[PDB]
């Protein structure tokens, strides 16, 4: 159900694809930038989230597996104290970063700091705490359980 | 056309109009209202038109500021035009003025708004109330700093309603005529390298001036007077070429446009030693006395030393007075335009100026009406059938020998209303669209043929250069016989060269090579026709001043009282408009001199204003 | 020479013309706002998933969720999934698709909520690792 | 010899099933004017004539000269020349448009959609034409100010990922704004009519907020954020204060 200029906007493309014509490069050639490098990051995480859901609730439900065989699966190797909480923190990270980007980019559905200084800030802003939180929630579990192997009681 | 096969392709309408510059797209507007089917052809998409880049603003008398007179506009524009003015051409503009720019405001121009919510009118060059006696000015109505972008996507927004068809991006080569009549116009589609000739009942040139004759210019690349050469090459007189406006406020490096608003808003021009010199040059109007008075003024002081900088060569426009919360709101264009190409804070450093090549008055002879004219010393004004012209391409004249600041805008507004009405008019739909001759423009295809496959050993880059140079030295703000005879020596041998041009690029679909060669060639006649002309007059006025003749030649002297006195001949004074008559082909230029109409159109409207000494 | 054909004027888009018969006022504009308000209303619940476990919270999770993910991939699936690329009907098929990965996603956390540890108790179990 | 190199994207359509290209260009900076227009000049008149290219004004108010400059879409005649030698300037069309020669693309969809916003004054009643001026405040006419500005070069389309994807559908920034500057225009009153044309989910709102519009942008302006009170005026959070009140003495 196209609008007058969307019908000639398709018949346009076939025109222009009739005449061979080549197009110009773009993700091929356009300089990084923190506008849509962070746009890049909202939409990859969200989806990488999506397709675990996805790949997590269905896939281990037409699998026979149960969840708690996977959880001891990996502990079958029991990787260092270092390399589960890299994993936590890309698990967190993912939630963390979009959540709070999602709030900005809100913000800019509604003109709410859409100035430069407020895109450039804010990115920074984003990282900063989705940084702080996935660190923060990793390593206090973390810093609590090895608050046993030396504590009061 | 024997090096190569040219798809050819016909159409038919009522009116074309080569141009899409503010008075080709007014011109257009009021010709689809009327009903017509419109094509207007232009040679690249229409909001890149140079009245795009124009600044300062538009002149009406709407006395958004104070009590206004249209008859003041009217007087200040007679003696701006140093009375080589048409009169007749000048109160029509002057009278409509307020029509007009109010349509603008009513096509949804965002006029800058005084407090009461009026338009918002500045100061300018040239301009008083009460026919030169009392104040200065505020007729030059705004959109702040950049007026000519607003007026153009106005113009053209309310254009995409008028059910007129668009070819962007065509090179127009030729007007095709038969025998005395414009039967339409052929082109070079830049997209496919198709020609296509349109015919039609009228054609109107909007096509602009040729600023790019000279080395350094506020004009746009496109600037090359193509219009202006199509009426030679369709052997007509063009009209006063070798008036040719010098822009005081041009920056030193570039030579992009530091407006006249500037100067309107309470800036002025100081010399080495800290003088603001234009006190001495003009004791009333100052730095608002008319350009072709201020950019002499610059020149003097350069010639005599007390120009700037490091060579002593420019001067300085100021800006780093005026209160900071003013130059953004009426000056914010060139504030970032002289703080890019100049790396000037404005509120903390002058700007590097020096006079520039800005408007050629000279263009098209044409009537009242908008029409192309041709002029028998015996016959008199002859017009020519199915063409039209105005804006910057044509000499109606409203400038004469000068134009006045901001007038041009207005100039190709009403003028463009003005095809439409006169046009509307005069032709009758019993009319047929013509027909055209078997094998019309075959040359203008074999010409392009030649120039596409150019085979001699000049690039065409560099015969242009060494044009834009040999005019920059000889046709200057100061011009002289003997230099002008040695211009005309040197610029007659570059016409020769132009068989011995060189292209590489050889294709059809857009060869920005192969156009900017015909461009050149437009050039080089509007060039060669420019300087003969400077040459023959033996006089100063306007733009035009000549150090061997430095006296206003009129019927009279009219320093001495007028009765007593006795009137001279036609062939001895100058008041008298220069129609050169070029041979498009080998290049000899004849000329002939025609009256200026000093009559106005309305007698009982207003009186025709006597020449008095030209003093600002 | 001039033997030339007759050509068309240029394909050129007339929006006075294109005003006839317009009426489309499907006013998807209410339905933006919605997508909105819900994700803001997110925005307190994932800190509520991390404090708050349980079987109920799994559920406001995995329905809201779905939710807002079937939002998500309708829109990633319109920007990539494109007729001009993808042929007609093949972008239907994705277009459809993005209906079926939702159904399918619900389905998926269902099933784990009601024979599996759950949304949240599987983040405590992995993050006890 | 301070020789800058550049490597600037070529290609030919006359050729017989040619393909986009990249040739390297040296320019004598010594010899050259600051902006890379100048060089893209120097190159065609001095090496390679048929170098293809837009260009009309010096001053960077027509638009034509609109190109991707080192990554960026900006124009040519007012960016600025990297100095340093070693390194080379990458000048490409701007993206994802389809190319006519070199740096020439074709626009017509872009100015077709500028087209399609009405872009011209409209009021319910018939007013005429030459005989007054219209109301409008200081501070109504200001609101203006960020958006008649646009010179419609398309660098701000040209950077829109959304409008790469759906171009034929989605208006992408530089025509949205001028569909906004045509909303809340004070003198303008058809403006919920203007909003109705693109209340579909593509026209509008496949905005994404990615904000590049507003960071190539060679005017500083920001489309993105007219877009902002396009999506509050579109889902009706938000709507105009009709015209101001014209004075009985004006
Ligand atoms: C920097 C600057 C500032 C200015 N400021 C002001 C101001 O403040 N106020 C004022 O009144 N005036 C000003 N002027 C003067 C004024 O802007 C112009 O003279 C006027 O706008 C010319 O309009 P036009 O329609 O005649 O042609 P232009 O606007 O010059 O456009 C010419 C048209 O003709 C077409 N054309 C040319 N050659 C061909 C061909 N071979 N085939 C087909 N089409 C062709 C082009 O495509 C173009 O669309 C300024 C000029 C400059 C340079
Ligand atoms: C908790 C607060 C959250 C908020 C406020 C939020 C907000 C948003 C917003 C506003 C968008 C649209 C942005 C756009 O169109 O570019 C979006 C898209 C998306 N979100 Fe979220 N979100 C949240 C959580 C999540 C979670 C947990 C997932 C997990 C899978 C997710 C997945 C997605 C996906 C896939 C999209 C796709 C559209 C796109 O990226 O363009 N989001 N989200
Ligand atoms: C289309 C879209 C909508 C919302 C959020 C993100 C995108 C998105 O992926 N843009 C995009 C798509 C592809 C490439 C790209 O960068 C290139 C410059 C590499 C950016
Ligand atoms: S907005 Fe900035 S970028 Fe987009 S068009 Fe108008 S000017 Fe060029
Ligand atoms: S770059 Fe792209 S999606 Fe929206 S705000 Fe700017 S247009
Ligand atoms: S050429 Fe006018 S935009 Fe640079």
């Amino acid at each position: 159900e196209k609008t007058p200029i969307q019908v000639w906007g398709w018949d346009y493309l076939m025109r222009q694809r009739a005449l061979k014509r080549p197009i110009a490069p773009h993700l091929t050639i356009y300089k990084p930038q923190m506008t849509w490098m962070v746009s890049g990051l909202h939409r990859v995480t969200g989806c990488a989230m999506a397709g675990t859901l996805l790949i997590g609730g269905v896939g281990f439900s037409v699998l026979p597996l149960d969840f708690t065989t996977f959880v001891e699966f990996i502990r079958g190797l029991g990787i260092p104290w270092v390399i589960l909480d890299t994993f936590k923190f890309i698990i967190a990270f993912p939630i963390a970063f979009h959540t709070l980007n999602g709030i900005r980019f809100i913000g800019f559905d509604m003109a709410k700091g859409t100035d430069i200084p407020s895109i450039y800030r804010g990115a920074y802003l984003v990282l900063g705490l989705a940084a702080l939180i996935s660190l923060a929630v990793v390593v206090y579990p973390r810093w609590e359980r090895h608050k046993k192997a030396t504590l009061p009681t | 056309s024997n090096i190569a096969q040219y798809k050819v392709i016909d159409h038919a309408y009522d009116v074309v109009i080569i141009g899409a510059g503010g008075a080709g797209l007014r011109a257009a507007m009021g010709l689809g209202e009327a009903g017509f089917k419109t094509a207007v052809v232009t040679k690249m998409f229409p909001t890149r038109s140079h009245t795009t880049a124009a600044q300062g603003g538009i002149n009406a008398a709407l006395g958004s500021m104070n009590p206004d007179d249209w008859k003041w506009h009217f007087y200040d524009t007679v003696k701006g035009s140093d009375w080589l003015g048409d009169q007749n051409a000048m109160h029509y503009l002057t009278r409509n003025a307020v029509e007009a720019v109010t349509e603008l405001e009513n096509f949804g121009m965002p006029f800058s708004r005084t407090p009461e919510g009026k338009i918002y009118q500045r100061s300018f060059g040239g301009q008083s109330n009460n026919y030169g006696k009392g104040g200065v000015a505020k007729r030059t109505c705004c959109v702040a700093d950049r007026t000519g972008h607003s007026m153009l996507h106005t113009l053209y927004g309310n254009s995409l309603r008028c059910h007129c068809t668009f070819f962007i991006e065509y090179f127009a080569l030729d007007l095709l005529m038969d025998k005395g009549r414009c039967v339409g116009v052929i082109a070079l589609c830049l997209e496919d390298g198709t020609i296509h000739r349109f015919r039609s009942k009228r054609t109107i040139v909007a096509t602009g001036g040729y600023g790019r004759a000279y080395f350094s210019c506020t004009t746009a690349h496109m600037n090359t007077g193509d219009g202006t050469a199509l009426a030679t090459r369709a052997g007509i007189a063009l009209e006063d070429l070798e008036f040719i406006q010098f822009h005081p406020t041009g920056i030193y490096g570039v030579g992009c446009l530091i407006t006249e608003g500037s100067r309107g808003e309470g800036g002025f021009l100081v010399n080495s030693e800290g003088e603001r010199f234009m006190e001495r040059y003009a004791p009333k109007a100052k730095d608002l006395a008319s350009r072709d008075v201020v950019s002499r003024a610059e020149t003097i002081e350069i010639m005599e030393g007390r120009g700037v900088g490091p060579e002593k060569d420019h001067i300085y426009l100021q800006l780093h007075h005026l209160p900071a919360e003013q130059l953004h709101q009426r000056l914010p264009g060139i504030s970032e335009t002289a703080k890019i190409f100049a790396g000037v804070d404005v509120t903390k450093e002058p700007i590097p100026v020096i006079p520039t090549v800005h408007y050629n008055m000279g263009g098209i002879p044409t009537n009242y009406k908008a029409q192309v004219i041709k002029y028998t010393k015996e016959g008199g004004d002859k017009i020519v059938p199915g063409l039209y012209a105005c804006g910057e391409c044509a000499c109606h004249s409203v400038h004469g020998a000068n134009r006045l600041g901001a007038n041009s805008l207005l100039d190709a507004v009403v003028f463009g209303r003005a095809c439409s009405i006169n046009i509307k008019e005069e032709l009758k739909p019993d009319e047929k669209i013509p027909e055209l001759p078997e094998g019309a423009g075959e040359e203008s295809i074999a010409n392009l043929d030649a120039v596409r496959y150019a085979n001699g050993d000049v690039p065409t880059a560099e015969l242009r250069l060494t044009m834009q140079k040999t005019m920059q030295k000889h046709a200057g703000v100061f011009r002289r016989g003997d230099i002008l005879a040695e211009g005309v020596k040197k610029m007659m041998d570059l016409f020769k060269e132009l068989k011995r041009l060189k292209t590489t690029d050889r294709s059809l679909i857009w060869n920005s090579d192969l156009t900017e060669s015909l461009e050149l060639q437009n050039l080089m006649l509007n060039a060669t026709q420019t300087i003969v002309a400077a040459e023959n007059r033996k006089e100063s006025r306007g733009a035009h001043a000549r150090d061997d003749f430095p006296k206003r030649e009129d019927e009279y002297d009219y320093s001495k009282p007028i009765e007593g006195q006795t009137k001279r001949p036609f062939e001895k004074h100058w008041r008298k408009h220069t129609l050169t008559k070029q041979d498009p082909r080998t290049g000899h230029i004849t000329l002939d001199y025609r009256p200026v109409i000093d009559k106005t159109l309305d007698p009982a409207e207003v009186d025709w204003i006597p020449p008095i000494i030209r003093s600002y | 020479t001039s033997a030339a054909v007759t050509g068309a004027a240029p394909p050129q888009f007339d929006p006075i013309a294109a005003e006839k018969g317009f009426k489309p006022l499907h006013s998807h504009g209410t339905l933006f706002k919605i997508e909105r308000y819900f994700a803001a209303a997110m925005v307190p619940l994932i800190p509520a998933a991390y404090f708050i476990h349980g079987r109920e919270m799994d559920l406001c999770l995995a329905l809201a969720l779905t939710l807002h993910v079937h939002w998500g991939v309708w829109g990633v699936v319109n920007d990539y999934g494109r007729p001009f690329v993808l042929g007609d009907t093949l972008a239907a098929a994705v277009r459809v698709g993005a209906y079926i990965f939702t159904a399918c996603l619900l389905a998926g956390l269902l099933y784990f909520n009601e024979h599996d540890v759950g949304l949240t108790r599987a983040f405590e179990m992995v993050w006890e690792l | 010899k301070r020789i800058k190199t550049f490597e600037i994207y070529r290609f030919n359509p006359e050729e017989p099933g040619a393909k986009p290209k990249l040739q390297k260009f040296d320019v004598d900076l010594d010899k050259c004017g600051t902006m890379v227009l100048d060089a893209l000049i120097k190159i065609k008149n001095e090496v390679d004539p048929t170098l293809t290219f837009r260009r009309s004004c010096r001053e960077g108010i027509c638009g034509s000269c609109a190109m991707n400059i080192a990554g960026e879409n900006t124009l040519a005649c007012i960016c600025n020349i990297d100095q340093n030698t070693s390194k080379t300037t990458k000048i490409y069309p701007l993206p994802h448009m389809f190319v006519i020669k070199d740096l020439v693309p074709d626009m017509n969809l872009f100015y077709a959609q500028y087209a399609s916003i009405q872009p011209w004054l409209q009021k319910k009643t018939k007013i005429n034409l030459g005989e007054k001026q219209q109301y409008q405040s200081i501070k109504e006419q200001e609101k203006l100010d960020g958006l008649y500005e646009c010179i419609l070069c398309a660098c701000c389309s040209a950077s829109c990922p959304s409008y790469w994807w759906n171009a034929d559908k989605y208006l992408g920034p530089a025509v949205l704004m001028q569909a906004y500057r045509w909303i809340i225009d004070s003198r303008d009153d058809s403006a919920a009519e203007r909003l109705a044309r693109m209340q579909d989910g593509f026209s509008a709102f496949k905005c994404h907020t990615i904000m590049n519009c507003t960071k190539t942008c060679p005017k500083h302006l920001n489309p993105a954020r007219a877009i902002g009170e396009i999506k509050m005026l579109l889902t009706k959070m938000k709507t105009k204060p009709a015209p101001l009140p014209t004075p009985a003495n004006f």
